C-alpha cells in the first residue's frame, strides 16, 4: 500500500512553498484546465542565461518511511521553439532533497541540499511527462525538497511523494 | 483601470509593448475599453467562433479593378476669401465674381453635427463589426407600409446602407453595403476579415457586403444589384455629376407610376443605395480635402444637387435627411443674392446666372418667401427667350440654365399664395410661348430614351391645357429607330406631369382663375400686362368681353375671354359671342414696336392652338414678320393678336 | 511564456479577471500553436504567494480589441503605440481562420 506524504497537485495544495531569488525564478499560477484550477509552479528564463532558481517544499515529516518515491509530472518547452537554442536554453531541471529533524522554517540554504538526480522528460516534445525516483534510506524525523533550474522552460504540475509498506 | 503590457511572440521571441489606459483615455474620451472588451467574446470557444464566422456571407473573388479618381474640388482659386463656416460676417464676399473658398474644417462639423450610433447591436452586425457611435449623416426612408426600411449612414470617410425587411411574422432579413476607403472602413471584431467581404476593390476604395448566407439568400429572390456598375460608378463619377445622375432617375420615374406605390425589385432597391452615395461623394470630398478649402463655386454647384435630390426623394419615397446641410454655407449664399440685382440677372454671362441661381436653392432655408429671387429667374428667362430662335426646341446648354433657376419658381406654384404675380405670370407666359411643336418633340424623345431632355421643359410650366394624348401623338418623334412603347408612354408622364390635380404646381395661384367655371374645359391663358386672356371651349365665363373664331364644326368650340385688370365679373356675358375684327391694311416691314407686351397666337380650325408667341421685344416682333411665320395657305389655320387692351384682333394678311 | 498553448472556454460566471484585473496579455505565434490564436491573460501577483491568476483567451478576438482601440485612439499614439497596431495587424493577418475548419479545437485540455 502507497501512504501519501505530499501530493502538490490535489488536495487544498501547494500552500507555501519556498523560492529563491524571490520573484526571479519559480512562478506560482492558475488556470483552469477542464472548468478547474490546477496550479503550477513554471518558470521559464530561457534567454537571461546562467539561471540558478530553486523551489523548495513544505517541511514533511518522515514518519515510518526509509525510501519514499517522488512522482513528478511537468512539461517541459523544447529549446528548438526559442530560435536562439543550445545557447542559454536548457531542456532538464535537477531534484534535490534535504534532510532535517528540526524545521528552519524559510532559511533557505543552497549549500545544505545533495542531488538526487538529473530530470530529463524521455520525449522533448499533450505530452505531460511523469519521472518517478526513489530515495533511501532515510534517517531524520523529516525532509525538504527542492527543485533546482538552471535556464529551462518548464511548469510543475504534479509533485507527490510516498511510501510502501 | 490600470495600465497593460503585452507580450507578444513574432519572429520566434518575445516582443513587449505597453498599453497605458489611464494616459489613452482622458486624451479621447468616449473610449470604454471595458465595453468594447465585453463585446469581443473573449473566452469565445474556437468552436462557437467558427460557427458564428460561418453564419456571414463571403464573397467569390472578384479582385482589383482600375478605376481612376475623378477630380472633383479645384485647388483655391487665385487669391481666394477663405471664408470659416462658423464665423460668417457680412461684407466678407463683395460680389459674385469675387473669388471665394469655404474653410473645409468648420463647414464638415456642420454638415456631420449629429452624434448617432452607426455601427447597430442587432443581430448581423453585432457578429462582424466592433459597436459604433460618431458624427454622421443619414438618409432614411420607408416603404411597402413600413415593412421594408433602408437607412443610408455616412461619415465624411464610409458610407454604410442598411436593408432591412419584415415578413408579417416578426422576422427580420437585414442586408447592408459598405463603401468607402479600405484603410477607412470600420473596425472588424471576429476572426473577420475585408477581402472576405469585398465584393469589388479598386485603387483604395471598396464596396463591402455584410450579411447571413440565410439573409443572402432571401434578398437574392428580388434584388441581385450589379456591385460592380454600382462600384464603378460610385468611384469614377464626380459628386454633383451623380448627384445629378441620381435625380434624374427618380424625377422621370416620379412621372411614371413609380412612385406611387414602389416595388421591391432590384432597381428600386439600388438606387435607394445610389441616393446614400450621392450625399456621401459630397460630405466624403469635403472631409477628404483634409484642413483646407473648398471653392465657392463648386460648392454652389454640388450642394445644389443635393438640395434638388433631398426633395426628390421626399415627395417621392417619403424619406428622411439628416446632416450634410451646413448654415454657414446658407448665410454664406444668402450674402451674395443681396449683391445681385435680380432685375438683371438675364444680363450676366450664363455662367454666372448659374452660379448665381445656385446659391439662390442652396440658400433657401434662411432666406424668405419675400426674397426677390423670382425675377431672377424671369430675368434669366427673358434673356434666354430673346436670344432662342422661335418655336424651336431648347438648346442642351439652355435647358440646364433654366432648369437650374425653375426651381425657385416651382416653390412660388408650389407654395400657396406670393406677391410675384408680375414676375411669376411673366415667366409662366414666357413659359407658355416657348413649348411649341418642336420643343414637345424634343421632350417626349428626350423621355423615351431617357436623356437630359425630358428631365426639363418650359412646357412644364407653363400655360397650356390644350395637351390631350392624341395632341400630343401628333408631336411625338416617328422615327423606327425609338420605341413605340417609350414613347407612349413617353407621352403619358408628358401628360401625367401637368394635370392639374394631384400635381399641385400648376395652378390656382392668378387672380384670374376665379373667372372659370368648367376648369376641366380651359385650353390656354395668356397674362399680358394690364390683362390676361383666358381661351377655352368652356362658355359660362365672366370675362369682361367674349369672342368666338369659327372653330370648325368638329370640335367643342374656341372662345377668347379677356379678364381686365386681373378682375373678374358677377356673371357670363350673355347674348351672340362677339366677331374677331380681321385686319388686312398691315405691312410686314416695320421699324416700332407696336406689338410690345402683345401675344400672337395661331391655331388651326381642327388640330387646335398651334403656336404662341409674346413679343418681348423688337427683335422677337423681327423675327416674326421677316419670317415665314405668316403662312395663309392653309385655310385652316388663323393668326389672332391679343393686345393688352383686351382686344382680339386676326390677322388674315399683309403688305 | 512556460504554457503557452492553453484552451479557450467561457469561464461563464464569476472566475474572470474582466481587465480591470489584467496586467499582462501573452499572444502565441503563427508557429507556436499550429495555427492557433490563443492569449492567456494574467494579474500582476496575488498576496503572499504571489500567484499570477491567469485564464486562456481568444487571440483574434483580443488582437482585434486591441487593434480598434489603438484605431478608436489614434491621436495620442505615441512612437512605440503606433508600432504595436502595426504589429499586431500583421501578426492578426498570419492567421488563417479558413485552416481551422480542417483541424480539431480541442487538441488541448
Ligand atoms: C460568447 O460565446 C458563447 C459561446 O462560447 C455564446 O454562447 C455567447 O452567447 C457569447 N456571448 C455573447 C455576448 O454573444
Ligand atoms: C396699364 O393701363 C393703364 C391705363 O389703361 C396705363 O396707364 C398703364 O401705362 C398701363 N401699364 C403698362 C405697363 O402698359
Ligand atoms: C491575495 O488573495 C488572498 C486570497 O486568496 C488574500 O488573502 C490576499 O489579501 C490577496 N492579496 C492582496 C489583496 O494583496
Ligand atoms: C506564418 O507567417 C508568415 C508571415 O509571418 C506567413 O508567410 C506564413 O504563411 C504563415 N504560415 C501559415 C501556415 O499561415
Amino acid at each position: 500500500k502507497e501512504v501519501v506524504l505530499l501530493d502538490f497537485a490535489a488536495a487544498g495544495g501547494e500552500l507555501g512553498w519556498l523560492t529563491h531569488p524571490y520573484g526571479k525564478g519559480w512562478d506560482l499560477m492558475q488556470n483552469i484546465m477542464n472548468d478547474m484550477p490546477i496550479y503550477m509552479y513554471s518558470v521559464c528564463n530561457v534567454m537571461s542565461g546562467d539561471q540558478d532558481n530553486w523551489l523548495r517544499t513544505n517541511w514533511v515529516y518522515r514518519g515510518e518511511a526509509e525510501r519514499i518515491f517522488i512522482e513528478l509530472k511537468f512539461t517541459v518547452r523544447d529549446c528548438n521553439s526559442f530560435p536562439g537554442g543550445a545557447s542559454s536554453c536548457k531542456e532538464t531541471f535537477n531534484l534535490y532533497y534535504a534532510e532535517s529533524d528540526l524545521d528552519y522554517g524559510t532559511n533557505f540554504q543552497k549549500r545544505l541540499f545533495t542531488k538526487i538526480d538529473t530530470i530529463a522528460p524521455d520525449e522533448i516534445t499533450v505530452k505531460l511527462n511523469v519521472e518517478e525516483r526513489s530515495v533511501g534510506p532515510l534517517t531524520r524525523k523529516g525532509f525538504y525538497l527542492a527543485f533546482q533550474d538552471i535556464g529551462a522552460c518548464v511548469a510543475l504540475l504534479s509533485v507527490r511523494v510516498y511510501y510502501k509498506k | 483601470l490600470s495600465e497593460v503590457k503585452l507580450h507578444l511572440d513574432i519572429e520566434g521571441h518575445a516582443s513587449h509593448y505597453t498599453i497605458p489606459w489611464t494616459e489613452l483615455m482622458a486624451k479621447v474620451p468616449g473610449l470604454s475599453p471595458e465595453a468594447l472588451w465585453r463585446e469581443a467574446n473573449v473566452t469565445e470557444d474556437l468552436a462557437s467562433m467558427l460557427n458564428r464566422y460561418k453564419l456571414i456571407y463571403k464573397t467569390s473573388g472578384t479582385l482589383g479593378i482600375a478605376l481612376a479618381e475623378p477630380v472633383d474640388i479645384p485647388a483655391v482659386s487665385e487669391g481666394s476669401m477663405q471664408v470659416d463656416a462658423s464665423k460668417v460676417h457680412p461684407g466678407v464676399i463683395s460680389g459674385l465674381n469675387s473669388p471665394a473658398c469655404m474653410l473645409s474644417a468648420p463647414l464638415e462639423k456642420q454638415l456631420f453635427y449629429y452624434i448617432g450610433t452607426m455601427l447597430p447591436n442587432t443581430r448581423p452586425h453585432s457578429y462582424v463589426f466592433y459597436q459604433l457611435r460618431c458624427h454622421l449623416s443619414y438618409v432614411a426612408l420607408s416603404i411597402n407600409g413600413d415593412k421594408f426600411q433602408y437607412t443610408g449612414a455616412m461619415t465624411s470617410k464610409f458610407l454604410m446602407g442598411t436593408y432591412k425587411r419584415v415578413t408579417e411574422k416578426g422576422d427580420e432579413h437585414v442586408l447592408s453595403l459598405v463603401f468607402g476607403k479600405t484603410k477607412d472602413l470600420p473596425d472588424l471584431r471576429g476572426p473577420f476579415s475585408y477581402p472576405s467581404l469585398t465584393s469589388a476593390q479598386s485603387g483604395d476604395y471598396s464596396l463591402v457586403i455584410v450579411t447571413t448566407f440565410v439573409h443572402y439568400a432571401n434578398f437574392h429572390n428580388y434584388f441581385v444589384p450589379n456591385l460592380k456598375d454600382m462600384f464603378s460608378r460610385a468611384v469614377t463619377m464626380t459628386a454633383a455629376s451623380y448627384a445629378r445622375y441620381v435625380l434624374q432617375k427618380l424625377v422621370l420615374l416620379e412621372m411614371k407610376g413609380g412612385c406611387r406605390e414602389p416595388e421591391l425589385d432590384t432597381e428600386t432597391l439600388t438606387t435607394m443605395f445610389e441616393v446614400s452615395v450621392a450625399f456621401f461623394k459630397v460630405g466624403h470630398a469635403v472631409g477628404e480635402t483634409g484642413n483646407g478649402c473648398v471653392d465657392l463655386r463648386w460648392l454652389a454647384k454640388s450642394f445644389f444637387e443635393l438640395t434638388v435630390l433631398k426633395d426628390i426623394i421626399g415627395i417621392c419615397y417619403g424619406a428622411t435627411v439628416k446632416g450634410m446641410q451646413s448654415y454657414g454655407l446658407e448665410r454664406l449664399a444668402a450674402m451674395l443674392m443681396a449683391t445681385v440685382k435680380m432685375e438683371e440677372l438675364g444680363h450676366l454671362t450664363t455662367e454666372k446666372q448659374e452660379y448665381a441661381l445656385r446659391l439662390a436653392t442652396v440658400g433657401y432655408p434662411k432666406a424668405g418667401v419675400y426674397s426677390g429671387l423670382i425675377g431672377g429667374a424671369t430675368s434669366v428667362l427673358l434673356s434666354a427667350y430673346n436670344r432662342h430662335p422661335l418655336f424651336q426646341p431648347l438648346h442642351t446648354v439652355m435647358r440646364e440654365t433654366l432648369f437650374i433657376g425653375s426651381h425657385v419658381v416651382l416653390r412660388e406654384l408650389r407654395l400657396n399664395v406670393t406677391t410675384q404675380g408680375p414676375n411669376l405670370a411673366l415667366y409662366q407666359l414666357l413659359s407658355t410661348a416657348l413649348c411649341s411643336a418642336l420643343e414637345i418633340g424634343e421632350v417626349l424623345r428626350g423621355l423615351a430614351l431617357g436623356t437630359e431632355s425630358g428631365l426639363f421643359s418650359p412646357c412644364y410650366l407653363s400655360l397650356r391645357f390644350d395637351l390631350t394624348r392624341d395632341k400630343l401623338l401628333s408631336m411625338a418623334p416617328q422615327e423606327a429607330t425609338l420605341d413605340q412603347a417609350a414613347v407612349s408612354n413617353a407621352v403619358d408622364g408628358f401628360l401625367g406631369r401637368l394635370s392639374l390635380e394631384r400635381e399641385d404646381r400648376d395652378a390656382w395661384h392668378l387672380p384670374a382663375y376665379k373667372c372659370v367655371d368648367r376648369l376641366d374645359k380651359v385650353l390656354m391663358i395668356i397674362p399680358l400686362i394690364n390683362v390676361t386672356f383666358i381661351i377655352s371651349s368652356d362658355r359660362e365665363v365672366r370675362g369682361s368681353a367674349l369672342y368666338e373664331a369659327s372653330t370648325t364644326y368638329l370640335s367643342s368650340s374656341l372662345f377668347l375671354s379677356p379678364v381686365i385688370m386681373n378682375k373678374c365679373s358677377q356673371g357670363a356675358v350673355a347674348g351672340e359671342p362677339r366677331q374677331i375684327p380681321k385686319i388686312q391694311n398691315f405691312t410686314r416691314t416695320q421699324k416700332s414696336c407696336i406689338f410690345c407686351g402683345f401675344a400672337l397666337l395661331s391655331y388651326d380650325e381642327k388640330e387646335g392652338l398651334e403656336t404662341t408667341t409674346y413679343i418681348t421685344s423688337q427683335e422677337v416682333q423681327n423675327s416674326i414678320l421677316s419670317s415665314n411665320y405668316f403662312d395663309f395657305d392653309n385655310l385652316h389655320v388663323h393668326y389672332l393678336l391679343l393686345t393688352t387692351n383686351g382686344t382680339v384682333m386676326e390677322i388674315a394678311g399683309l403688305y | 511564456w512556460a504554457y503557452p498553448c492553453c484552451h479557450v472556454t467561457q469561464l461563464r460566471a464569476q472566475h474572470l479577471l474582466a481587465l480591470e484585473n489584467i496586467s499582462d496579455i501573452y499572444l502565441v505565434s503563427n508557429q507556436t500553436c499550429d495555427g492557433f490564436s490563443l492569449a492567456s491573460l494574467n494579474s500582476p501577483k496575488n498576496g503572499s504567494n504571489q500567484l499570477v491568476i491567469s485564464r486562456c483567451a481568444n487571440g483574434l478576438n483580443v488582437v482585434s480589441f486591441f487593434i480598434s482601440i489603438l484605431k478608436r485612439s489614434s491621436s495620442a499614439l505615441t512612437g512605440h503605440l503606433r508600432e504595436l497596431l502595426t504589429t499586431l495587424e500583421t501578426l492578426y493577418g498570419s492567421f488563417s481562420v479558413e485552416d481551422l475548419f480542417g483541424a480539431n479545437l480541442n487538441r488541448y485540455a
